[PDB]
């Protein structure tokens, strides 16, 4: 019989709360993370709103790695990892030289740093004016190795998964596979991203940036707000968790990966559907057992239409309740599916479904129950967390209730 | 309407790949194609075209209306 | 061969030695040098010399459709994929299906693309006047996705970072997903483009008085299969992949611990090592890597394959070029059969990775 893998710790840095208590309160309230952009200059974009983390203090969470060794996304990753290990009640004896996997998903990594380097160049008319401190820290592999440095864990496979807007679920899935292989008993997995000019201009140029709020599955939805933060999950063998008397949030049942091999940017209903089916199969779960779906649900025209179709293709005419956590968080990029996964864990543990906020009228092309505008109490036992990205990358995660 | 049309043709053609006036659509086409053309026009003329006017940018000729409209021509 | 061991059954390479497996095994047998000067079309650069892929133009290799805005990183990966999957005529030699994974290692994708995007955001008349057609090519996962579109690969599709260790992170990922039943075969490799932005960032990062970076580029890819179902003759079995993070700024100690673990997991002694290929970074770190291995493996192991430094610093391509070098030297010497190779890489973000192969 295959190894059981449970979630013993959540580290959360988000636009609607820092730490598990505040995040849970956020989710249950339909708190929005939308606020003015402070991180770069929006003059000329015609709008000024994103879902930033408002009051990050790195020096509070990070004690070993010099702050200048990391850009903002790295600092979010390390802080959330420290918070996750503390939420899991892990000690030095539980970590140290213990063999572990650390996998962090990202879309943009330290793109803000890349933009500040380019500013230095342009301002001087000279590439020689660029700061070495910035240039040394721009490579995405650093987002996972710095966690190992902060927690003082040298026996680590530190992989940064760069599958963009699906990366959090890919990393959690890698953690599951790593522990079910028997090669490690503990994995720190999730995603991290930081608000940057690049993402904002990108979505603007594609006409996928809302002029107001994010309204996933709404008939008149107009796209995303850019977001940021980090979610890190402690994945642990059931045997390890029970041996040290850990509190278990939830259990990781399985996941699925699929590639559309179709279009570079457009989502694909057949590809999404395949990912859902492979996940249900890995998890050992029938369709009827799913309490609700955490949709990738970005609030774009193309995403929500196609994702709804895939869900109906899998589940038929009466699918599970399907909600969009990005209604509250905006699109936190690589962190989105990790924060989603943590929302799903908390939904299971605390017995509620988080709402799709900003909802006015469901699209006729999206015939789901989206749990509009307010959270519902419910007997939540098994939950599906969808993610997908450009390059046709799809990753779906199934969580369940432990004992 | 004048030599603007010739520059518009040239922008379109480079972004969707053809070389004869005329539809969008049944003729290469791809929503990315249409975005590349709206993006090129905007840059050419320092104008802003509302991207909710993409569903009306069909012929080498319906896009002219849009371009000129948004441009105050 | 333990129950479900991954075996490499094919490889391909696009490198400073040229385009294809043949050009690469030739480069290696001859210990050829690859450094030239850079097209003044690239514009002002920090340093004179580069180890570019000779005779690689995107529209030439891949045709005139959907290639005008393509990034060099994607183009290198696509040609390496044609090398791996197609026969001389351009029809499939290698059968793939929905259980064929793809995982590519990178450093930070196409820095040329992203910096060109941002440059136009900052300098054009409105900050969203950016090249829309180039946007898809900027995604860190574009190359791997493009490979799937090119060859109809609907299975697991993953990109991982890690720079010089990324080929081995990619190999380990593939091994683990294969062992858990998520794929039956895998395309595994890594890739790095040379660009002006990359050159200038590497220059910015280099201390006053240290050697000027000599930068390479390219892609190497492997076809990986389970031993007991291989559709092809196995070139090498992957016996172990082990990794560590150097948290004490002592790369030699990290390399030594990582190599010892890898041999132990492979069930092999340091003495059995026929070939050992370090990544040979032009640093004190690279020198520490070399000395740790020399203290461990037979000195003939270290002289069996020419130095990676001839290719320049190939970034993410490094470990894939190292495995390919082992395969070329395996081929031009039938005494390789049944003997152990060890590949080792260190990256400046802290990571070390070692793989232990059995040549067949
Ligand atoms: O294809 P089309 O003709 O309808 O129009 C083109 C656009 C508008 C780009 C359309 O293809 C589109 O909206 N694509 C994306 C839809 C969406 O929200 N898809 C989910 C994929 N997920 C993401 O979460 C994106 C993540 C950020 C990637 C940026 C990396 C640099």
């Amino acid at each position: 019989a295959r190894r059981r893998v449970v979630l013993t710790g959540f580290g959360v840095i988000s636009s609607i709360g820092t730490g598990v208590e505040e995040y849970t309160a956020g989710l249950r309230a339909g708190r929005s993370g939308a606020r003015p952009i402070t991180r770069f200059d929006t003059e000329g974009f015609g709008q000024n709103t994103a879902c930033e983390v408002p009051d990050f203090e790195p020096g509070r969470w990070i004690h070993h790695v010099p702050l200048d060794d990391m850009g903002r996304a790295g600092q979010y990753a390390v802080a959330a990892a420290r918070m996750a290990v503390d939420d899991a009640g892990l000690t030095e004896d539980d970590l140290g030289e213990r063999q572990a996997v650390i996998t962090v998903g990202t879309t943009d990594g330290e793109s803000h740093d890349i933009a500040v380097l380019l500013e230095q160049e342009l301002a001087a008319g000279d590439p020689e004016a660029m700061d070495p401190v910035l240039a040394r820290r721009i490579n995405a592999g650093r987002l996972s190795t710095v966690i190992a440095r902060e927690l003082r864990m040298p026996n680590v496979e530190a992989t940064t998964v760069t599958t963009a807007c699906a990366a959090g679920n890919y990393s959690v899935g890698y953690g599951l596979d790593s522990i079910r292989s028997g090669e490690v008993d503990i994995a720190l997995c999730g995603g991290a991203d930081a608000v940057c000019r690049k993402a904002f201009a990108l979505f603007k140029r594609f006409g996928a940036l809302t002029p107001d709020v994010v309204r996933p599955f709404d008939k008149d939805r107009q796209g995303i707000l850019t977001g940021e933060g980090a979610g890190i999950l402690v994945l642990e063998s059931l045997e390890s968790a029970l041996a040290r008397g850990a509190r278990i949030h939830a259990e990781v049942l399985g996941y699925g990966l699929s590639c559309d091999a179709a279009h570079p940017t457009a989502p694909n209903r057949d590809g999404i559907a395949r990912g859902i089916r492979l996940a249900l199969d890995d998890a050992g779960v029938e369709q009827e057992e799913i309490d609700f779906i955490s949709a990738h649900g970005t609030g774009t025209k193309a995403n929500d239409k196609t994702e709804s179709a895939a869900i109906v293709d899998v589940y038929g005419d009466a699918p599970p309740r399907t909600v969009a956590v990005k209604s509250m968080l905006g699109h936190s990029m690589g962190a989105a599916s990790a924060l989603g996964a943590i929302a799903c864990g908390l939904a299971i543990e605390h017995g509620f479904i988080p709402p799709t906020i900003n909802h006015r009228e469901t699209d006729p092309d999206c015939p789901l129950d989206v749990v509009p505008n307010r959270a519902v109490e419910a007997d939540v036992r098994i939950v599906q967390n969808n993610s997908s990205a450009f390059a046709g990358n799809n990753a779906v995660l199934i969580l369940g209730t432990y004992g | 309407a004048p030599e603007r049309l010739s520059r518009i043709r040239e922008i379109i053609a480079e972004n969707i790949d053809v070389d004869l006036d005329g539809f969008i659509d049944e003729l290469g086409a791809d929503s990315l194609k249409l975005i590349d053309v709206l993006s090129a026009l905007e840059m050419e003329y320092s104008i802003v075209i509302d991207m909710n006017e993409l569903p009306k940018m069909t012929n080498v000729e319906a896009t002219y209306q849009v371009t000129a409209a948004a441009a105050g021509w | 061969l333990p129950p479900g061991t991954p075996v490499i059954t094919g490889w391909s390479a696009v490198s400073p030695y040229g385009i294809g497996r043949a050009e690469f095994a030739a480069g290696v047998r001859a210990g050829a040098k690859t450094a030239v000067k850079a097209d003044a079309g690239l514009g002002p650069l920090p340093s004179s010399d580069v180890c570019t892929v000779p005779g690689f133009d995107i529209q030439e290799q891949l045709g005139p459709r959907g290639t005008a805005k393509m990034d060099r990183l994607t183009a290198l990966a696509l040609v390496a994929s044609d090398g791996l999957l197609l026969d001389a005529d351009g029809n499939r030699a290698v059968a793939t299906d929905e259980l064929t994974g793809v995982v590519l290692g990178i450093t930070m994708g196409s820095l040329e693309n992203v910096t060109d995007f941002l440059r136009q955001s900052y300098t054009n008349a409105r900050p969203f006047y950016v090249d829309a057609g180039r946007i898809p090519f900027g995604s860190l996962n574009h190359a791997a996705g493009a490979t799937a579109i090119r060859h109809d690969l609907k299975g697991p599709n993953t990109t991982v970072a890690g720079g010089r260790v990324s080929g081995l992170l990619a190999l380990n990922y593939a091994r683990r997903l294969m062992g858990q039943g998520r794929a039956t075969k895998y395309l595994v490799g890594s890739a790095e483009e040379f660009s002006a932005a990359h050159a200038w960032f590497e220059h910015t990062a280099t201390a006053s008085g240290d050697p000027a970076p000599l930068l390479g580029e390219g892609c190497g890819l492997f076809l990986v299969e389970q031993a007991e179902a291989a559709e092809r003759p196995p070139l090498a079995a992957v016996l172990s992949v082990e990794t560590r993070v150097d948290i004490d700024d002592d790369p030699g100690a990290a390399v030594t611990a990582c190599a010892r673990r890898a041999l132990r997991r492979a069930g092999v002694d340091a003495g059995e090592v026929w070939a050992a290929v370090p990544c040979a970074a032009p640093t004190a770190a690279g020198r520490a890597e070399h000395e740790a291995l020399a203290a461990l493996v037979p000195a003939d192991a270290l002289s069996r394959v020419p130095s990676m430094e001839l290719l320049g610093d190939t970034g993410a391509a490094s470990a894939s070029f190292q495995i390919a070098a082992v395969l070329a030297a395996a081929e031009a010497d039938a005494d390789s059969r049944g003997r152990i190779a060890l590949v080792c890489a260190v990256d400046r973000d802290g990571a070390v990775a070692v793989a232990v192969l059995r040549l067949i």
